[PDB]
């Protein structure tokens, strides 16, 4: 009846992108 | 929205140019060509002759 191992780094920005542009909500 | 974006742009595109400089200094130019200053997402210096 996959990573090709650069997160290492994109990461990285997006965290001071976070730590720079909190959500607004 | 245009600065937030902006930045983040202005960003990656950086990264890219250090990782690349630091693969050359390996395999072809090696030790002719030199990194003084990467603090990042804000700019690199590189030294010649």
């Amino acid at each position: 009846f996959s990573s090709i191992f650069q997160r290492q780094r994109v990461d990285a920005l997006l965290l001071d992108l976070r730590q720079k542009f909190p959500p607004k909500f | 929205m245009y600065n937030c974006l902006h930045s983040f742009c202005l960003s990656l595109q950086l990264e890219v140019l250090h990782s690349q400089t630091l693969m050359l200094i390996r395999e072809r130019w090696g030790d002719l060509v030199q990194v003084e200053r990467y603090h990042a997402g804000k700019c690199l210096s590189l030294s010649v002759w």
